[PDB]
RNA sequence: CUUGAGUCUCGUAGAGGGGGGUAGAAUUCCAGGUGUAGCGGUGAAAUGCGUAGAGAUCUGGAGGAAUACCGGUGGCGAAGGCGGCCCCCUGGACGAAGACUGACGCUCAGGUGCGAAAGCGUGGGGAGCAAACAGGAUUAGAUACCCUGGUAGUCCACGCCGUAAACGAUGUCGACUUGGAGGUUGUGCCGGCGUGGCUUCCGGAGCUAACGCGUUAAGUCGACCGCCUGGGGAGUACGGCCGCAAGGUUAAAACUCAAAUGAAUUGACGGGGGCCCGCACAAGCGGUGGAGCAUGUGGUUUAAUUCGAUGCAACGCGA
RNA sequence: GCGGGGUGGAGCAGCCUGGUAGCUCGUCGGGCUCAUAACCCGAAGGUCGUCGGUUCAAAUCCGGCCCCCGCAACCA
RNA sequence: GCCCGGAUAGCUCAGGGUAGAGCAGGGGAUUGAAAAUCCCCGUGUCCUUGGUUCGAUUCCGAGUCCGGGCACCA
RNA sequence: AAAAUGUUCUAA
RNA sequence: UGAGCCUUGAUGUGUAGGAUAGGUGGGAGGCUUUGAAGUGUGGACGCCAGUCUGCAUGGAGCCGACCUUGAAAUACCACC
């Protein structure tokens, strides 16, 4: 509906999967798009070219919105890491601000134990 | 091999054409070691296809050959048991060879009476992106492009 | 790693800085030695190799 | 008597200990906003979450636990161990000058105390993690590894337990015996010259079965203590003491074997690491396995179906 | 006295609804392997406890007998 | 008996102007077998009939069967 | 990813 | 915030075609400088084939029936 024209995408990359949302400076989602929708599953959805495209088809989601001033801030350590900004680029966002909101634990929570493979 | 010194083998070119390119045609077609037949097959349903399309001789021929040559391969990759087929460009002199392979392969499968018949219906057909050794450039194209994330 | 690209900043040159700031930062390195836990012992005898392996 | 030991004076560093308070990040939950079809997970999957609106993103709130960077073969402690910041109480170590007591020392069976984690009792707390447990995979099976959950427990107070590869596998104290490169803490004189403490690596003599140790000794000695006497049986049984229990500690014998063992050497092997090669893969072409016949073999049969070859490297082989 | 069952070598379907005997393991033959197990490709294997009857036709439906599981056996 | 629903493929389900969306099955491909995923292929009076307009499942009429609610249920 | 095993004595 | 009602504004591109045309219609001329074919800007919908446009510049035109549709052009105009 409304235009915006200042978005922000979130990038949420993990080893398993790449989450693009596409959203308002308020927080607000207006569209998003997944590695594992994209048309890709298993071995696949991992792959820094799956994040690519879910990144180009979250773009062509948030069409009846503003486009001008998209900004990336991409969380995880996943291997769809920079392909999401390079497809972003490439679907026509000028990117102002680009940081990384990775949640860092200072010391926190116990992680899970190793796998023994 | 390990040592990689392969070079390249000069193949005399057609007698009638002059052609190194149908040269290689004639002697991919050969069966048990007669290049005399083979010519034979490959001259008569060259003339065919000459007749029935009108461009002419050698040129109908690359016609048809460029529309089943392929574009992109894929090779096999295991990882962790399974497989990761990964999509890889294909040389200009290794696409040639495969599509002739190919265009080949697909005259031997088809029911026409002789064989000069078969070949010329195949490259006829080729030239129109109809037969099935197009039918085999199309799916090596779509599997290659299916997994596409591999290709790093 | 926040950075804001400068004026009229070309875009894959300001994403080369943003790769060298996380770098830096060493986001990713935290991360992979935050997805599982390792036990102190293991921390320690993992210091001591790395110790003398350098020196 | 002062040189061993200790006291006093000033100063220094330190995750040394006990108690209280507080900060930020993050994970979980709760509510609310946007939003739509997947999230999650794996080698691949599935169980599991999701159209009752998940995942994602933003806002507010609750609670628990641990303190990223600093961070360092750095520091402190008798050992176990100790890591945000602040305050209160408190132990030890070290240095520079002196003054003081004047052998007041060292070790120590029994004794006493401290003593990781797990565990136990009572009362709280419970975010994350996670024995047991359930489910999904994997597999011939899989009471496992892997995945999804998950209770004791992990956290706090008090009280037990008193064991660990509690290891430097090296008891404590003192003296003596070439060096090198550092780290961390004080200190004098004048950026250098000296001087103490603790600590890391290399290495000389010497020692050792060897590996190695080597001024922080496993070198040369002295004091005292603990411990060993072939491998199993066995750190087990019985008894004693301790414990709520689990169990701990002290601790045999019959029987049985001719070995068990430590270090190093040469090979071999590794689902260890490299650097290479071979129709070994990859790229291709033609076959065998199907049919009929030939031939050899096994088996069966026969009076005999001669004997031999019989993984590759026997089977159109001796022939 | 009542109910259920008997089907390849083993354990189970097919019986209700007469004409259509299947699944897993096992066995045999060939593969892989230095061999065995696992695995892979093929095949054989039960005229259905027995007898009688109906029906064109019975593992099936109905009766007798045999064997085996249960259930019941109470008031004195 | 009335009211509310329908009848679409080997199977589950949409859609006056097109017969389709997916799942099985066969095949190609990789691959030791099973895989996920990639590609090719079909599977129809859209229950029968009558009116409709330039045709009809699509608007309606008469039925058959397949599911719910209610009523009589002496 | 899965990948179990190798009768007794003798070692020429 | 639905549900229902009354009115406006367009919607409904089988198949031909100039035409994002369902039926029906008094009936084939109004509109126009009471600024018009050509327009720049802005908006609605779109299976994007083709319609509406607030105004500017611009200047005054636009033109129905006639031919391929099963139907006729919103030139004036009425009921679903
Ligand atoms: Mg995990
Ligand atoms: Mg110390
Ligand atoms: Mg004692
Ligand atoms: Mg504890
Ligand atoms: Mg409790
Ligand atoms: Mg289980
Ligand atoms: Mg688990
Ligand atoms: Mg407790
Ligand atoms: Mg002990
Ligand atoms: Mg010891
Ligand atoms: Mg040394
Ligand atoms: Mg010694
Ligand atoms: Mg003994
Ligand atoms: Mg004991
Ligand atoms: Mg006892
Ligand atoms: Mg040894
Ligand atoms: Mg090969
Ligand atoms: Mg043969
Ligand atoms: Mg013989
Ligand atoms: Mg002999
Ligand atoms: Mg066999
Ligand atoms: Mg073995
Ligand atoms: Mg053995």
């Amino acid at each position: 509906r409304k235009q915006v024209s200042d978005g922000v995408a979130h990038i949420h990359a993990s080893f398993n999967n790449t989450i693009v949302t596409i959203t308002d400076r308020q927080g607000n989602a207006l569209g998003w798009a997944t590695a594992g929708g994209s048309g890709f599953r298993g071995s696949r959805k991992s792959t820094p070219f799956a994040a690519q495209v879910a990144a180009e088809r979250c773009a062509d989601a948030v069409k009846e919105y503003g486009i001008k001033n998209l900004e990336v801030m991409v969380k995880g350590p996943g291997p769809g890491r920079e392909s999401t900004i390079r497809a972003l680029n490439a679907a026509g966002f000028r990117i102002t601000n680009i940081t990384d909101v990775t949640p860092i634990p200072h010391x926190g929570c116990r992680p899970p134990k190793k796998r023994r493979v | 091999p390990r040592r990689r010194v392969i070079g390249q083998r000069k193949i005399l070119p057609d007698p009638k054409f002059g052609s190194e390119l149908l040269a290689k045609f004639v002697n991919i077609l050969m069966v048990d070691g007669k290049k005399s037949t083979a010519e034979s097959i490959v001259y008569s349903a060259l003339e065919t296809l000459a007749q029935r399309s009108g461009k002419s001789e050698l040129e109908a021929f690359e016609v048809a050959l460029e529309n089943v040559r392929p574009t992109v391969e894929v090779k096999s990759r295991r990882v962790g048991g399974s497989t990761y087929q990964v999509p890889v460009e294909v040389r200009p002199v290794r696409r040639n060879a495969l599509a002739m392979r190919w265009i080949v392969e697909a005259a031997r499968k088809r029911g026409d009476k002789s064989m000069a018949l078969r070949l010329a219906n195949e490259l006829s057909d080729a030239a129109e992106n109809k037969g099935t050794a197009v039918k085999k450039r199309e799916d090596v194209h779509r599997m290659a492009e299916a997994n596409k994330a591999f290709a790093h | 790693p926040v950075i804001k690209v400068r004026e009229n900043e070309p875009f894959d040159v300001a994403l080369r800085r943003f790769k060298r700031s996380c770098e830096k930062a060493g986001v990713l390195a935290e991360v992979r030695r935050r997805e599982f836990y390792e036990k102190p012992t293991t921390e320690r005898k993992r210091a001591k190799a790395s110790a003398v392996k350098r020196h």
